[PDB]
């Protein structure tokens, strides 16, 4: 890691990761290097064990909307799983996905990039209907909640 | 665009908006019309599709903001203070009016501000105050943006005066009604910066020096008149009442920390300067019991 | 539970959040909230479903997925002196507008 | 006893009721009640954008105040659909609306 440093506490714990949403649990750890750790990735409903590391950015991003998520009612996801392993459960909020977030998610599902600029919507609605979460997006947030600050 | 002219719709937006807030600015009963007035008004607001609809509309509403602020800038060149309680009014009801204009601009703060724009960057469309006339954030804050120094710069030069004299006058003569010192001054410092960075920013700046001037003078002045001719036992009793009454008006008016501190300092300004007197009197009182200097020496 | 509504009358959509386990009453509130027009002196149905006051909106048909927040659902409108039925008014909201280009292709 | 509901209207005065519950998820209702309240006291007139949309959008507000009392994410929250058609219209009511 660099002068900007990342996770110190780390060790494999017993942790089970419950995917419990319609969409992929991609789990990532801003690394040492500030860069996305990938690990296996959880089905819609996967229940899978892991040796989570404690203090990582345990961001698992979804193959659905792949949005801002909230494991266990927060972005974050931590170990860290014991000598047996419960929650931890890496219960997965598939969120109560609102209006404009729904929105988004059908303008990602169905409009082509092309036709982002040619959306039925107004050059602003584009915007307002265009973006595009992505794991560094969780990195970068769950960086902040390690330390965070105000 | 698709729904109707995505640019073109600020035009009835800003007929409306200027309407209505020449209705409300600083004045007066925000007649319904009106109300339903900016009902459209933000109705085609949110249907105009604003690329510079938004900034432009804010623009425009700065704009007659800042010429309906310079029109009363121009009736603040008036009388003493009458003129300063018409000015206290001024605000008193312009606040209000851009109070009003966001009740006609809160429909229009979820629409045309808080999504993209100077309200999320204010490195964008100019800094925080209102913008360099391509503003997109609130209206009051345009308002008070506006107001601040037409407030602090030509009406305080001799306000603050006026202030310190009827203030003082607490002794005999008197301020304004107890808290319209108060009001006039909260309009004053109200424009820290609508965020209110400080409390004392414009405190400070519009009348916390005079204040504190003013309390250590009058303080160790009477301090010294009541050394000279009371009957120092009675200086004690005396400074006491003074300065209890007068930190009452430091309750008519009142910045919660400011008039604390600097009172009791110059109270004690008043009383640390009578130095033998203090054990003479004392081993006398202590021998010749005097609770004047008991009491008041304790 | 919290029925997801809308009380048209004359049209006046009035999307709510309702009580099911709440009687007839909170068809409303409130119109009856704020009116105060028993729920028996209102045909507030679900499609005609006579609404006697010892029904909830669950025995007014409704749930809060019945009355639906994905969709809130139609309350009828028919306001009757005591029980004298007036002209129930069942309103969708309407059919939406097409496919955008795509939609899909 | 602020009304306990407010009335996002479409077209031909068509008119939904949205429990004050749901209504103060839109700070936008929320000033339009207070700002312009001689005119827009718990009612939002878009005369022009048709029912069928105004219903999925205020249906959005629904749907996220269920999502709220929910609380934990999902106890059969469906999956909130929006079709084509109505993204082009429902854009300017989600707009309007803005929670």
């Amino acid at each position: 890691r660099p002068v900007l440093r990342s996770v110190n506490s780390r060790e494999p714990s017993q942790v089970i990761f419950c995917n419990r949403s319609p969409r992929v649990v991609l789990p990532v750890w801003l690394n040492f290097d500030g860069e996305p750790q990938p690990y296996p990735t959880l089905p819609p409903g996967t229940g899978r064990r892991i040796h989570s590391y404690r203090g990582h950015l345990w961001l698992f991003r979804d193959a659905g909307t792949h949005d801002g998520l909230l494991v266990n009612q927060t972005e974050l996801f931590v170990p860290s799983l014991n000598v047996d392993g419960q929650p931890i459960f890496a219960n997965i909020t598939l969120p109560v996905y609102t209006l404009k977030e729904r929105c988004l998610q059908v303008v990602r599902s169905l409009v082509k990039p092309e036709n982002y600029r040619r959306l039925d919507i107004v050059r602003s609605l584009y915007e307002d209907l265009e973006d595009h979460p992505n794991v560094q997006k969780d990195l970068e947030r769950l960086t902040q909640e390690r330390i965070a600050a105000a | 665009m698709s729904l109707k002219p995505r640019v073109v719709d600020f035009d009835e937006t800003w007929n409306k908006l200027l309407t209505t807030i020449k209705a409300v600015v600083m004045l007066e009963y925000v007649e319904r019309a009106t109300w339903n007035d900016r009902f459209s008004d933000i109705y085609a607001l949110c249907v105009a599709y604003p690329e510079p609809l938004g900034e432009r509309l804010y623009t425009e509403t700065k704009i007659f903001l800042e010429n309906h602020v310079r029109h009363l800038h121009k009736r603040v060149l008036e009388s003493e203070e009458q003129v300063l309680v018409m000015y206290h009014r001024y605000w008193e009801e312009y606040s209000k009016g851009a109070d009003y204009m966001d009740c006609l601009y809160r429909y229009l703060n979820t629409q045309f501000i808080k999504k993209n724009k100077l309200t999320e960057a204010d490195l964008q469309y100019g800094y925080g105050g209102v913008d360099m006339n391509e503003p997109l954030m609130e209206i009051g804050e345009l308002a008070l943006d506006m107001w601040r120094k037409l407030m602090v710069e030509p009406l305080q030069a001799i306000l603050i005066r006026m202030l310190l004299r009827e203030i003082k006058n607490d002794r005999g003569g008197e301020d304004p009604n107890q808290k319209v010192i108060h009001g006039v001054i909260n309009s004053f410092v109200h424009v820290e910066q609508y965020k209110k960075k400080f409390p004392l920013k414009f405190y400070q700046e519009i009348f916390e020096s005079p204040f504190l001037t003013e309390t250590g003078e009058y303080y160790k002045q009477e301090a010294s008149n009541l050394l000279q001719e009371s009957n120092c036992s009675q200086y004690m009793e005396k400074v006491l009442g003074r300065l209890k009454d007068e930190e009452i008006r430091c309750r008519k008016y009142l910045h919660p920390s400011s008039y604390t501190k600097v009172i009791h300092e110059c109270q004690q300004r008043m009383v640390a300067d009578h130095l033998q007197f203090l054990h003479a009197e004392c081993h006398n009182i202590i021998r010749q019991e005097k609770k004047n200097d008991m009491a008041n020496m304790y | 539970m919290d029925v997801f509504l809308m009380i048209r009358r004359h049209k006046t959509t009035i999307f709510t959040d309702a009580k099911e386990s709440s009687t007839v009453f909170e068809l409303k509130r409130i119109v009856e909230g704020i009116l105060k027009r028993p729920p028996d002196e209102q045909r507030l149905y679900k499609d005609d479903q006579l609404l006697d006051d010892g029904k909830t909106l669950g025995e007014c048909g409704f749930t809060s997925q019945t009355a639906r927040p994905q969709a809130p659902a139609t309350v009828g409108l028919a306001f009757r002196a005591d029980d004298t039925f007036e002209a129930l008014c069942i309103e969708p909201f309407s059919s939406p507008p097409e496919l955008p280009d795509v939609m899909k292709a | 006893m602020s009304q306990d509901f407010v009335t996002l209207v479409s077209k031909d005065d068509k008119e939904y009721e949205i429990s004050r519950s749901a209504a103060m998820i839109s700070p936008t209702l929320k000033a339009m009640i207070e700002g312009p309240f001689r005119e827009s006291k718990g009612r939002i007139e878009l005369k022009q954008f048709d029912s069928h949309i105004l219903e999925k959008a205020v249906e959005y507000l629904n749907y996220n105040l269920k999502y709220s009392g929910v609380s934990e994410d999902d106890d059969e929250i469906p999956e909130f659909e929006i079709p084509t058609e109505m993204s082009l219209e429902l854009l300017l009511a989600a707009d309007y609306l803005s929670i």
